[PDB]
C-alpha cells in the first residue's frame, strides 16, 4: 500500500545507510571498520530489515538514497528484483518501485551519510564513488538468500559488479567483500551452469597485491563451494593446495571456509580434522546465513564420526531440537552400537537416496566396515575365548570363515590388540583393560593436556582483546 | 574471562569517546 | 546407548524359568 | 604500573603529618569557621578546606578531621545516634503473632490501639479519633505481656526503646525521670517508636510499695509530656507503654479512661495458647513422626509460654542422653514431667523463678 | 498430599508404558483444581507424551475430562479473587501490615495449587517484604518450587531451589530443611541420574512431620525402594538392615523387602526375579525414573559385579540361570560392562569356565580421574567461543 | 636515606647567603619525619649532592648468590613427596570451588567494598584457584624434568 | 623498579609503630580507626598491604612519624589476655562438690558440651547454648562449679576479672574488651568467664565523675 | 566390604589374596574436586549469554 510503503522505506534506507557510510569514511581504522561491516551490516539487511513491516522490498527509495551510476540503466536492477521472471518469493511493492529510476522523492538531503548524487558523482579516483556503488549493489542482491530467485536482476549483476571494481583500494576491498559473496551465489547456490569463476579469481589477484584480508577470504570459500555443487570435485581438491586463508579473517568467513574444507578432507580419508572443522563453524558464526547450512552440517557430521571410530551417543540428537532432520541417521547409530552387520545394510540402502544430497554418498560404502570393526573390538575385549561359530552367528557374517579373515586384518591395523587362532577354533584376547601399565598413563595425560593448551591460549588472548581496542582508543 | 568481559562492556562507552578528545586536547594545551 | 530396559525385563523373567529346568 | 610508582614517590612526603581526629559538627558560623566538637579532645572553632568537601559546613554531620589546626576534611558517610545504639546493644527478642497466639481475645485489642496509629495516624485522623496517649498493660504475671510489647515493635517496623531504669543505659542526661522530652525528640527522628516502661517485679519492688512506684513516676511525666506537646499533639506515633501487674501503683492520670486509650486485661494461658506456642517451637528441632503436638500442650499445665518452650528445650537434653539424632516421642514424655516440676516450684514460691 | 501431583506428571514420560500412566496422571489434579491452568500445562504433557484433557488432540480421550470441570474451576478461581479484593478493602481499616499480608500469601498458595505461576509470584512478593513467621516463610517459597516440578520445565526448577536453599539454613527450622530435600528429591529422579535422589529420602522419613506430605507408611515404601538403586551390599546392610527402627515398626513391605534382601544373600536368581516385576510395579505407579534405560543398566552392572567380585569361577549354567536372560544377551551386555574397567573379567565358553581377574588396584581410581575430566573438557571450548564474539 | 651537611650558621640561611656559597651544587629535599626535620635541615646546610663512584667490577660482586645452584637445578626429591604436593593442592582447590560458582554467575558489581560482601570478593576464589593451578603446574614440571635429565646423563 | 619502589614503603612501614584498632574501611584508600592512645584518627592507607583480612575489626599499625595508617597487624595479635585458668587451672572436678545433682547436670551440659564438640548438640536440632546467666543464693558456690569445668576442659577457658578491664593508662579501658573478645572469635569455641558483675557494673551510675 | 579385598575360587579350593593396595590418596582427592568444576562451568555459560 504505497501510502504506507513510504514511511517504511525512508526509515529503513536511512538506518542501514548511516551505519555503512559513517563507518567507511574514517579510512585508517581498518580492524573496526572490517568487523562492523562484514558481520553486522549484511546480517542487518537480511534478518531484521526485510521482515519488518508491510512489504519486504524497501529497495525503491534506497537506490536514490545513495548513487550507483548516474543514468537510470544501473538503477534498473532495483526494478528487476521487484518484478521480472519469477519476482522472487519476497513481498514486492505495488508501485513506486518504477522501471527505470525507482522513486521520485529523495531522502538524501545533502548528508555525508546519505550522500548527495552529483557530490558522489565527481569521485572516480576517490573511494567515495566505489563504496556507495557497492553498498547499493549489495543491498539489491541481499534478497537472494531469502528468496532463492533466479534470472531477474542477477543476469547483468555479475557484469555490473566487475565494472564497480577497478584496481580497488584496501578500504574498497573491505566494502566490496560483501558483494563478492553474492556474486558466486546467484548462479552457484541455484546451480545454473555458468562461469562465476572468472570474476572471483580476478578480484582475488587484485586484493592479494593490496593485501586486504577480507576480500581474499571471501573468494577462496566460494571457489571451493562452487565446484563441489557443480560435481566437478577434482577441481576443488587441487584448489586447496594452492589456497592460503588469512589468519586475520573474520568469524563468518572462517566458518564457511571450514565447513566447506571439512567435506573435502573427509573424502581423502581424513575424518579426524573433518569432524572438528564442521563443529566449530556453527559456534563461530551464528548468522542468518547459518540457518540454511546447519541441517547439512549435522547430517554429514554423523556419518563422518562413525568412520573416525567414535560411535556418538543419543543425547546429542536431542539437544539441537533438529532431532527429526537427524532422525534417519539416528537408526544408523543404534545399528553401530549393537555392532550387527545385517541391520546396517538394509537401513542404509532405503535411506541412502536422501544421503546423496549432503555429500555423504562417497563415504557411505566405508560406513559398512565400521559396524564390524565395533563388533570385533567388543568380542576381543569382553571375553578371552569364545568359539568362532558363536561370533559368526552374533554379528551376522556370511560365513564362520568370513569372521576369520576380517579378524585377521583388524589385528594388523592394531586397533583391536588380540590374536585369532584359526586352527584352534577361537579368538584369544591378548589385551587387558588398563591405562596404567606401560608408558601409557603419560599418553592419557598427553591427550587431556593437549586439548587444554588450545583452550588456554584462546581464553587469555580473548580477555585481552577488548582492552586492545581501548588501548588503541588511548586509555591506560 | 566472563567477569573480565562484564568490565569491558561498562568501559567501552568511555574508552570509545576518549579517542576524539585526545587530538583536540593537544591543540588546546598548546594554545593556552 | 541402545534401550536395554525394554528388552531385559521380558527376557530375564521368561528365560530364567526355562534355564531353571535346563541347568543349575 | 609506571603510574603506580610515579604516584608512590609523592605519597611518602604527603603522609608526613601531625595526625587526624574525628568529631562532629554542632553548628557552623556564618563567617565560615565551624564549631565542631572533637570527641576525645576539646571543642574547636576552625575553618574548612574547600579543595576537599563543602558538605563539612552542614550541621549535625559527623566529620573527619585532618590535624594541622583541627581542620575539617570531609563528612564521614557513617553516622550513629545513641537512640539506635540502645536498640542495638540489647538485641531485644522479637517475636511473631503465633507466640502470644492462642489468646485470640488479646490480639484484637492490642492491634487496634498501638499498631494502627503508628502505622498510619492518617486513618485515625480521617475517622476523627484522638491519637492514643497511654496504653496500660495489666494482668497477672505469665500472660506474655513483656513478649507481646517486643512482638508489636517487630510487626509495625518500629524501634523498641526500653527504659529499664538503668543508669548504664542512660547517657542522655545520665538519669531518666526528668528525661521526658529528650527521648520524644529522638523518637520522632527515628520514627515510629514505642517507649516501654517495665517492672520485672524482682528489682525495684521497694520503689512500688513506697508511694506507688518511682517507675510510675517516669510513666506519669512521659504521659503528661505526650498529652500536650508542640504541634505534635495533633499527630502522634510515639506512645508510652506501661507494664505493671497491680492496680495499687496506679495514680490519678493512669486510673481514668479518656486519658489512656486502653486498659488491657490479659486472658491467662489456656489450653489453646500452649498448643499454638508449642507448634511454632517444635519446628526448630528434629521431630519423630506420629507425635501429637495437641497431646503435649494439653498435659502441660504451664505457667507461662516460657514453660511451654521449656518442653522442647528439655527434650534436646534427653535426645543426647539416649544418643539419638532426632528427638523422639520418648524424649517428650520425660520432658513434660520435668517441666511440670518447674511449674510446681513457681506456684510454691508465689513469685517467678527468674531473678 | 501435594507430592503425588509431581510424581503423576512424571508417569507419561516413562518409555516403558505411555498409555496406562495417563489415567494415573488425571486423578489427583482433578481433585485439587488444576483444571483452570491445565489448558496451558497440556503442551508440557505432550512432550511427556499424550494427555487425556478435554482440549487435548492427543490419542487417549478414553478417560477424557468432562467440559463442566474446566468451567467449574474457572468460576471458583474468580470467586476466590472477588472475596480477596474485598478482604483487602477491609484490611486498611485494621492493621495494614497484618491483614493485607495474610490474605496476599493465602491467595498465592491457592494460585500455586492451580499451577498459575505468574499470579503466584506477585501475590507472594508483598508477604516476603513484610514480617511473617520464619517456618511459614520457608513453606511458601517451596510452593513456587512445587509449581515448576509439576510443570516440568527444567530451567525453572533451578531458580527457586537456589533461593529457598539460602533461607533454610539461615533459619532455625530443621524440620523445614528436610522438606526441601523431598522437592529436590523429585528433581533428582526427574533428571537421568537416579543415584542422587536416594539420600534425600533417607533423611526425610525421620523428620518432615505430616503436613504437605502423604502418610508415614506410603513414605517408608518410597524410602527403601530408592535406597536399593544407589547403595551396594555394605552400604545397604549397615544403613537399613542394622536398624532397631524397622523391627519396632513392623513390616508392611514384603515385595520391596525381597528386592533389598536378595542383594545380601548374593543369589542373583532371587534378584533378577524380583527385578523384572519390581521395575514395572513400582516405577509405573509413582515416578522414580522418566528414563527407563538408566534404572536397569545401573542394577545389572551391580548384580554381575558383586557376583564376580566374590567368586572367581562359575559354570555357564549357573551364570545363565542367575542373570536370567539369554547367554547371547549376557555376552553382549558384558562387553559394555568391561569398557568401564571396574568389571574386568574374561569368559571362556569353549572351555566353559568364566574367569574373573578382578583387579582392585590403583588402575580403578586412575580410570576415574581420566574418564570424568572429558565432559568438562569438551564443554569450556564451547563456552569460550560463545563469550569472545 | 643519607644526607650530607658541612654545617654553617643560622644567619647564613636567613640572609640568603647560604645558596651563594653552595654553587656547584644541585641540592634536594626529603622528609623522613615532618616539619621539625625540615627546619633543622634548613638551619644546617640542607642536602648537598651525593654522587657515587661505582663501576661494573664492584657491581658484579654485589650481584651474586649461590654457585650451589649447580647441584640444585638438577636435584628432585623422593616420589612420595611429589605425591604429597599434588594431593595437598587438589584438596585445597575443592574448598574454594563452591564460591567460584557464584562468582561466575554474578559480579556485575565493580565497586570493591560491595563486591567483597556480595560474592565473597575479598578471599576471592578466582585469585587463589589460579594461584594454585600455577604452583602445581610449575612444581610438577621442574621435578619431573630433572628426574628424566639425570637418568640419561649419568648412565 | 616496582620492587625497589615497594622497598620505599617497606622502610616507612617499620618501627616506631603504635597500635590502633581498625573500626571500618570506607574505601581501599582511606579508613577510620580508633587508636589505643585514646584518640581516633581518620587516616590515609598507603600501598603493599591487604585490606582483605582487615575489613572487619582487627589490630592495625600506625607510624608515629606520619600518625597515619602505614601497616597492618593480624586480628589475632595484640590480644590482651589469651588464656588463664587452663594453664592455671584448679584441680577441683565434679567429685569435690559431689552433691548438688541438679546444678552439676546444668553446668556440664551448658559449658563442657559446646567446647568439646559443637557438632553433636547442633545435630539434634536444638541450638548449642549462647549466653549463660547463673543465678541463685550466693551460699551454693557458683565459682566452684566454674572451677570443675575449668579443670576438665584444660583449654578454651579465658578468665577475666572485672576490675582488670578498668585502667589508669590512657585509652586502654574500652580497647581492653576488644582485644580479649576478638581473640575468642578467632580460636572458636571459647568461654569467657566474668567472676562478679555485681560490684563492677552497678544498677546506679551517677555520671558527674 | 573390602577388608583385604580378594577373589574366592570355589572351582579349585583356593582363596586368591591381593595385598598392600597401590591405591593413592592423590588420585582419590583429585576425584572430589573435579566434580565441583563441572558445576561452575554450567553457571558460567548462563551468564555468557548476556555478553553475546
Amino acid at each position: 500500500p504505497a501510502p504506507q510503503d513510504v514511511e517504511m522505506k525512508e526509515e529503513a534506507a536511512a538506518g542501514s545507510g548511516s551505519a555503512g557510510e559513517g563507518d567507511g569514511k574514517a579510512a585508517a581504522t581498518e580492524h573496526s571498520q572490517r568487523e562492523l561491516d562484514t558481520v553486522t551490516l549484511e546480517d542487518i539487511k537480511e534478518h531484521v530489515r526485510q521482515l519488518e513491516k508491510a512489504v519486504s522490498g524497501k529497495e525503491p527509495r534506497f537506490v536514490l538514497r545513495a548513487l550507483r551510476m548516474l543514468p537510470s540503466t544501473s538503477r534498473r536492477l532495483n526494478h528487476y528484483v521487484l518484478y521480472k521472471a519469477v519476482h522472487g518469493f519476497f513481498t514486492s511493492n505495488n508501485a513506486t518501485r518504477d522501471f527505470l529510476l525507482p522513486f521520485l522523492e529523495e531522502p538524501m538531503d545533502t548528508e555525508a551519510d546519505l550522500q548527495f548524487r552529483p557530490r558522489t558523482g565527481k569521485a572516480a579516483s576517490a573511494p567515495l564513488l566505489p563504496e556507495v556503488e557497492a553498498y547499493l549493489q549489495l543491498l539489491m542482491v541481499i534478497f537472494l538468500m531469502n528468496s532463492k530467485r533466479y534470472k531477474e536482476a542477477q543476469k547483468i549483476s555479475d557484469d555490473l559488479m566487475q565494472k564497480i571494481s577497478t584496481q580497488n583500494r584496501r578500504a574498497l576491498d573491505l566494502v566490496a567483500a560483501k558483494c563478492y559473496y553474492y556474486h558466486a551465489r546467484v548462479y552457484e547456490f541455484l546451480d545454473k551452469l555458468d562461469v562465476v569463476r572468472s570474476f572471483l579469481h580476478a578480484r582475488l589477484r587484485t586484493a592479494t597485491l593490496r593485501h586486504d584480508a577480507d576480500g581474499q577470504a571471501t573468494l577462496l570459500n566460494l571457489l571451493l563451494r562452487n565446484y563441489l555443487h557443480y560435481s566437478l570435485y577434482d577441481q576443488a581438491e587441487k584448489l586447496v593446495s594452492k589456497s592460503v586463508f588469512p589468519e586475520q579473517a573474520n568469524n563468518n568467513e572462517w566458518a564457511r571456509y571450514l565447513y566447506y574444507t571439512g567435506r573435502i578432507k573427509a573424502i581423502q580419508l581424513e575424518y579426524s580434522e573433518a569432524r572438528r572443522t564442521m563443529t566449530n563453524a556453527l559456534r563461530k558464526a551464528p548468522q542468518h546465513t547459518a540457518v540454511g547450512f546447519k541441517q547439512t552440517v549435522h547430517k554429514l557430521l554423523i556419518v563422518v564420526e562413525l568412520l573416525l571410530g567414535e560411535i556418538p551417543d543419543r543425547l546429542q540428537f536431542r539437544q539441537p531440537s533438529l532431532k527429526r532432520s537427524l532422525m534417519p541417521y539416528f537408526l544408523l547409530t543404534q545399528a553401530v552400537r549393537t555392532g550387527n552387520l545385517a541391520k546396517f545394510n538394509q537401513v542404509l540402502d532405503q535411506f541412502g537416496e536422501k544421503f546423496q544430497t549432503d555429500g555423504t554418498y562417497t563415504l557411505i560404502i566405508r560406513l559398512r566396515h565400521n559396524v564390524i570393526k565395533t563388533g570385533v573390538r567388543m568380542i576381543s575385549l569382553s571375553y578371552s575365548r569364545i568359539s568362532l561359530a558363536d561370533i559368526a552367528q552374533k554379528l551376522q557374517l556370511d560365513s564362520p570363515e568370513d569372521a576369520e579373515f576380517i579378524v585377521a586384518k583388524a589385528i594388523r591395523d592394531g586397533v583391536i590388540e588380540a590374536s585369532i587362532n584359526h586352527e584352534k577354533g577361537y579368538v584369544q584376547s591378548k589385551e587387558m583393560i588398563d591405562i596404567y601399565s606401560t608408558r601409557e598413563p603419560q599418553l592419557a595425560f598427553h591427550q587431556r593436556i593437549s586439548f587444554c593448551l588450545d583452550i588456554h591460549n584462546m581464553s587469555v588472548k580473548a580477555m585481552r582483546f577488548p582492552p586492545k581496542s581501548y588501548n588503541k582508543d588511548l586509555e591506560s | 574471562m566472563v567477569v573480565v568481559y562484564l568490565a569491558s562492556l561498562i568501559r567501552s562507552v568511555v574508552a570509545l569517546h576518549n579517542l576524539i578528545n585526545n587530538k583536540i586536547a593537544n591543540r588546546d594545551a598548546e594554545k593556552k | 546407548n541402545v534401550e536395554d530396559d525394554f528388552s531385559n525385563q521380558l527376557r530375564a523373567e521368561l528365560e530364567k524359568h526355562g534355564y531353571k529346568m535346563e541347568t543349575s | 604500573l609506571n603510574a603506580k610508582v610515579r604516584l608512590l614517590r609523592e605519597e611518602l612526603q604527603l603522609l608526613q603529618e601531625q595526625g587526624s581526629y574525628v568529631g562532629e559538627v554542632v553548628r557552623a558560623m556564618d563567617k565560615k569557621k565551624v564549631l565542631v566538637k572533637v570527641h576525645p579532645e576539646g571543642k574547636f572553632v576552625v575553618d574548612v578546606d574547600k579543595n576537599i568537601d563543602i558538605n563539612d559546613v552542614t550541621p549535625n554531620c559527623r566529620v573527619a578531621l585532618r590535624n594541622d589546626s583541627y581542620t575539617l576534611h570531609k563528612i564521614l558517610p557513617n553516622k550513629v545516634d545513641p537512640l539506635v545504639s540502645l536498640m542495638m546493644v540489647e538485641k531485644v527478642p522479637d517475636s511473631t503473632y503465633e507466640m502470644i497466639g492462642g489468646l485470640d481475645k488479646q490480639i484484637k485489642e492490642i492491634k487496634e490501639v498501638i499498631e494502627l496509629p503508628v502505622k498510619h495516624p492518617e486513618l485515625f485522623e480521617a475517622l476523627g479519633i484522638a491519637q492514643p496517649k497511654g496504653v496500660l498493660l495489666y494482668g497477672p504475671p505469665g500472660t506474655g505481656k513483656t513478649l507481646l510489647a517486643r512482638a508489636v515493635a517487630h510487626h509495625t517496623d518500629c524501634t523498641f526503646i526500653r527504659v529499664s531504669g538503668s543508669e548504664l543505659v542512660q547517657k542522655f542526661i545520665g538519669e531518666g525521670a526528668r528525661m521526658v522530652r529528650e527521648l520524644f525528640v529522638m523518637a520522632r527522628e527515628h520514627a515510629p517508636s514505642i517507649i516501654f516502661m517495665d517492672e520485672i517485679d524482682s528489682i525495684g519492688s521497694s520503689r512500688l510499695e513506697g508511694g506507688s512506684g518511682g517507675d510510675s513516676e517516669v510513666q506519669r511525666t512521659m504521659l503528661e509530656l505526650l498529652n500536650q506537646l508542640d504541634g505534635f499533639e495533633a499527630t502522634k506515633n510515639i506512645k508510652v507503654i506501661m507494664a505493671t501487674n497491680r492496680i495499687d501503683i496506679l495514680d490519678s492520670a493512669l486510673l481514668r479512661p479518656g486519658r489512656i486509650d486502653r486498659k488491657i486485661e490479659f486472658p491467662p494461658p489456656n489450653e489453646e495458647a500452649r498448643l499454638d506456642i508449642l507448634k511454632i517451637h517444635s519446628r526448630k528441632m528434629n521431630l519423630t513422626r506420629g507425635i501429637n503436638l495437641r497431646k503435649i500442650a494439653e498435659l502441660m499445665p504451664g505457667a507461662s509460654g516460657a514453660e511451654v518452650k521449656g518442653v522442647c528445650t528439655e527434650a534436646g537434653m534427653y535426645a543426647l542422653r539416649e544418643r539419638r539424632v532426632h528427638v523422639t516421642q520418648e524424649d517428650f514424655e520425660m520432658a513434660v514431667a520435668k517441666v511440670m516440676q518447674k511449674d510446681s516450684e513457681k506456684n510454691m514460691s508465689i513469685k517467678k523463678l527468674w531473678k | 498430599m501435594p507430592l503425588e501431583n509431581l510424581e503423576e506428571e512424571g508417569l507419561p514420560k516413562n518409555p516403558d508404558l505411555r498409555i496406562a500412566q495417563l489415567r494415573f496422571l488425571l486423578s489427583l489434579p482433578e481433585h485439587r483444581g488444576d483444571t483452570a491452568v491445565r489448558e496451558e500445562l497440556m503442551a508440557a504433557v505432550r512432550e511427556n507424551n499424550m494427555a487425556p484433557y478435554y482440549e487435548a488432540l492427543c490419542k487417549s480421550l478414553d478417560w477424557q475430562m468432562d467440559m463442566d470441570l474446566l468451567s467449574k474451576m474457572k468460576k471458583a478461581n474468580e470467586e476466590e479473587l472477588k472475596r480477596l479484593d474485598e478482604e483487602l478493602e477491609d484490611a486498611e481499616k485494621n492493621l495494614g501490615e497484618s491483614e493485607i499480608r495474610d490474605a496476599m500469601m493465602a491467595k498465592a498458595e491457592y494460585l500455586c495449587q492451580i499451577g498459575d505461576k505468574e499470579g503466584a509470584l506477585t501475590a507472594f512478593r508483598k508477604t516476603y517484604d513484610k514480617t511473617v513467621a520464619l517456618g511459614h516463610r520457608l513453606d511458601i517459597v517451596f510452593y513456587l518450587l512445587r509449581i515448576g516440578l509439576f510443570y516440568m520445565d527444567n530451567d525453572l526448577i533451578t531458580r527457586n531451589t537456589e533461593k529457598a536453599k539460602s533461607l533454610i539454613e539461615e533459619g532455625g527450622d530443621w524440620d523445614r530443611r528436610n522438606r526441601l530435600k523431598v522437592y529436590q528429591g523429585l528433581y533428582c529422579v526427574a533428571i537421568r541420574d537416579f543415584k542422587q535422589a536416594a539420600e534425600l529420602f533417607l533423611d526425610t522419613v525421620s523428620t518432615f512431620t505430616s503436613y504437605e506430605l502423604m502418610d508415614y507408611k506410603t513414605f517408608v515404601t518410597y524410602t527403601v525402594y530408592v535406597s536399593m538403586i544407589a547403595l551396594e551390599r555394605p552400604d545397604l546392610r549397615e544403613k537399613v538392615i542394622k536398624g532397631a527402627e524397622i523391627l519396632e515398626v513392623l513390616h508392611s513391605l514384603p515385595a520391596v523387602r525381597q528386592y533389598l534382601f536378595s542383594l545380601y544373600e548374593c543369589r542373583y536368581s532371587v534378584f533378577f526375579q524380583s527385578l523384572a516385576v519390581v521395575e514395572q510395579e513400582m516405577k509405573k505407579d509413582w515416578l522414580f525414573a522418566p528414563h527407563y534405560r538408566y534404572y536397569v543398566r545401573e542394577m545389572r552392572i551391580h548384580a554381575y559385579s558383586q557376583l564376580l567380585e566374590s567368586y572367581r569361577s562359575l559354570t555357564l549354567g549357573y551364570m545363565a540361570e542367575a542373570f536370567g536372560v539369554g547367554v547371547e544377551f549376557i555376552d553382549q551386555e558384558l562387553s559394555r560392562f568391561i569398557a568401564a574397567g571396574r568389571l574386568h573379567c574374561k569368559i571362556d565358553k569353549v572351555n566353559e569356565i568364566v574367569e574373573t581377574n578382578r583387579p582392585d588396584s590403583k588402575n580403578w581410581q586412575y580410570q576415574e580421574t581420566i574418564k570424568k575430566g572429558d565432559l568438562l573438557l569438551n564443554r569450556v571450548q564451547k563456552l569460550s567461543r560463545v563469550i569472545n564474539m | 636515606v643519607i644526607d650530607a651537611f658541612r654545617l654553617i650558621n643560622a644567619n647564613m640561611m636567613v640572609l640568603g647567603h647560604e645558596p651563594r656559597q653552595t654553587t656547584s651544587n644541585l641540592g634536594h629535599l626529603n622528609k623522613p619525619s615532618i616539619q621539625a626535620l625540615i627546619h633543622g635541615l634548613n638551619r644546617h646546610y640542607y642536602s648537598i649532592t651525593i654522587n657515587y663512584r661505582k663501576n661494573e667490577l664492584e657491581q658484579k660482586m654485589l650481584l651474586n648468590l649461590h654457585k650451589k645452584s649447580w647441584m640444585e637445578g638438577l636435584t628432585l626429591q623422593d616420589y612420595s613427596e611429589h605425591c604429597k604436593h599434588n594431593e595437598s593442592v587438589v584438596k585445597e582447590m575443592l574448598e574454594l570451588a563452591k564460591n567460584y560458582n557464584k562468582a561466575v554467575e554474578e559480579e556485575d558489581k565493580m565497586t570493591p567494598e560491595q563486591l567483597a560482601i556480595k560474592n565473597v570478593g575479598k578471599q576471592d576464589p578466582k585469585r587463589h584457584l589460579e594461584e594454585h593451578v600455577d604452583v602445581l603446574m610449575t612444581s610438577n614440571i621442574v621435578q619431573c624434568l630433572a628426574a628424566m635429565l639425570d637418568t640419561v646423563v649419568f648412565k | 623498579e616496582f620492587l625497589h619502589a615497594q622497598e620505599e614503603v617497606k622502610r616507612i612501614q617499620s618501627i616506631p609503630l603504635v597500635i590502633g584498632q581498625f573500626l571500618e574501611a570506607v574505601d581501599q584508600n582511606t579508613a577510620i580507626v580508633g587508636s589505643t592512645t585514646g584518640s581516633n584518627y581518620y587516616v590515609r592507607i598507603l600501598s603493599t598491604i591487604d585490606r582483605e583480612l582487615l575489613k572487619p575489626n582487627a589490630s592495625v599499625a600506625l607510624h608515629k612519624h606520619s600518625n597515619a595508617l602505614v601497616d597492618v597487624l593480624p586480628p589475632e595479635a595484640d590480644s590482651s589476655i589469651m588464656m588463664l585458668t587452663s594453664d592455671q587451672k584448679p584441680d577441683v572436678m565434679y567429685a569435690d562438690i559431689g552433691g548438688m545433682d541438679i546444678q552439676k547436670q546444668e553446668v556440664r551440659e551448658a559449658v563442657e558440651l559446646p567446647l568439646t564438640h559443637f557438632e553433636l548438640y547442633k545435630q539434634i536440632g536444638i541450638d548449642p547454648p549462647r549466653g549463660v546467666l547463673m543465678y541463685g543464693p550466693p551460699g551454693c558456690g557458683k565459682t566452684m562449679l566454674a572451677k570443675a569445668v575449668a579443670h576438665h576442659t584444660t583449654a578454651a577457658f579465658i578468665r577475666v576479672v572485672g576490675s582488670e578491664f578498668v585502667q589508669k593508662y590512657l585509652g586502654e579501658g574500652p580497647r581492653m574488651v576488644r582485644d580479649v573478645f576478638r581473640l575468642a572469635k578467632e580460636n572458636a569455641p571459647a568461654i569467657i568467664f566474668i567472676d562478679e558483675i555485681d560490684a563492677i557494673a552497678t544498677k546506679r551510675f551517677d555520671a558527674q565523675t | 566390604d573390602k577388608k583385604f579385598h580378594g577373589i574366592l575360587d570355589q572351582g579349585e579350593g583356593v582363596l586368591i589374596i591381593f595385598d598392600e593396595p597401590p591405591v593413592d590418596k592423590t588420585y582419590e582427592a583429585a576425584l572430589e574436586t573435579i566434580q565441583n568444576m563441572s558445576k561452575v562451568v554450567d553457571s558460567l555459560y548462563n551468564k555468557a549469554k548476556k555478553l553475546t
